[PDB]
This record gives C-alpha cells, structure tokens and sequence, in this order.
C-alpha cells in the first residue's frame, strides 16, 4: 500500500462524501446509485454499509473505505460492467458512456467521448468490450 | 455490489484528472 495509492483512494472517497463532512451515509450512497441508474432501498442500502462497516455505526469513514478499497472480483468488474452496457448486447457504445458519464456531473463534448472511447478501445471497433473494460478499470 | 461503484468512481476520478 503507497501513499500514491492511499491518496487516490481519499480522492475517491471525496466523491462519495458530498457535504465533505468526512461520512458516507445511506443518504449520499443513494445519491450515488441512482446517478448510475440503479435504485436501491433504504435497506438496500444498509445492507450495502454493513459491506464497510467496522464500528457498527450506520457511515463509512475513511479509515474504513481504505480497508476495503485495500482488501481488494471479476463480479464486481461484470456488475460495473453493466451499469455502462445499459441495452445489455456486451459492448459499451460511445452514447451509453457519455450518458453514464453526464448523470454522475460532467458535460462532454463528441469529441472528449470519443477521446475516452479511443482511449479504451484495442480493437477499433469504436465500442467497448468487457475484455477492454478489465483494461481501463 | 458496493466496490463496483467505487470502481466506477475511481474511474471517474482518474477521468477528470
Ligand atoms: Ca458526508
Ligand atoms: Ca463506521
Ligand atoms: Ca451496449
Ligand atoms: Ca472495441
């Protein structure tokens, strides 16, 4: 574990944690989830926490969204694999990315997309299989 | 199911920067 890594991960937890409080509750994990196209329950969710979950204490903190972004697989790979591939055909297209991308804050350009696209993209096809999304994750 | 969006997010993260 470096310190390269140990701050990528405090970067990441950052985007979870919106009120920068240094908590994440079931309230913005939900903000999470919906913005890719999920829909949790309010159990759903707790069931999700208990996931981290160390103290018991109902939030994430950072000390413990360090030990399970350390701990750590191909089915969470293939689970986030699906929230892309929304038409479910196992291939990523350049307008389910940009839609993704777009619900969790950004606003792209063609241009950025398809820089993103060609970015990922081994076989020139202009899509994203599941074997060039191990790559880029 | 919870380390997927952290993939995603780190992904995300990697991405705007
Ligand atoms: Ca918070
Ligand atoms: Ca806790
Ligand atoms: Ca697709
Ligand atoms: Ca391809």
């Amino acid at each position: 574990l470096t310190e390269e890594q140990i701050a990528e991960f405090k970067e990441a937890f950052s985007l979870f944690d919106k009120d920068g409080d240094g908590t994440i509750t079931t309230k913005e994990l939900g903000t999470v989830m919906r913005s890719l196209g999920q829909n949790p329950t309010e159990a759903e969710l707790q069931d999700m926490i208990n996931e981290v979950d160390a103290d018991g204490n109902g939030t994430i903190d950072f000390p413990e969204f360090l030990t399970m972004m350390a701990r750590k697989s191909e089915e969470e790979i293939r689970e986030a694999f699906r929230v892309f591939d929304k038409d479910g055909n196992g291939y990523i297209s350049a307008a389910e990315l940009r839609h993704v991308m777009t619900n969790l804050g950004e606003k792209l350009t063609d241009e950025e997309v398809d820089e993103m696209i060609r970015e990922a993209d081994i076989d020139g096809d202009g899509q994203v299989n599941y074997e060039e999304f191990v790559q880029m994750m | 199911k919870i380390y997927a969006a952290m993939m995603i997010m780190e992904y995300y993260r990697q991405s705007k920067a």
